[PDB]
């Protein structure tokens, strides 16, 4: 029953990649705009 | 054009597999 699959399948991909777009986009302006926290600039996760 | 024939359901379980596929 691959079309099942294929569904969900799609869906741990987006959760794994969004995830990581996310950390290293927002990262970069929340320790600049909303918390002043040493790191600026950068990121933090593994991106495992 | 349009005239009936038996065998043209075969389009109905054309378009389900395309479906479920």
């Amino acid at each position: 029953p691959y079309y099942l699959v294929k569904e969900s399948l799609k869906a741990g991909i987006s959760i794994c990649e969004q995830w990581v777009i996310v950390c290293n986009h927002l990262t970069g302006q929340v320790w600049q705009r909303y918390v002043p926290h040493p790191w600026k600039n950068e990121k933090y996760f593994p991106e495992t | 054009t349009e005239f009936t024939e038996q065998g043209p359901r075969e389009a109905e379980d054309l378009d389900c597999l395309a479906a479920e596929v």
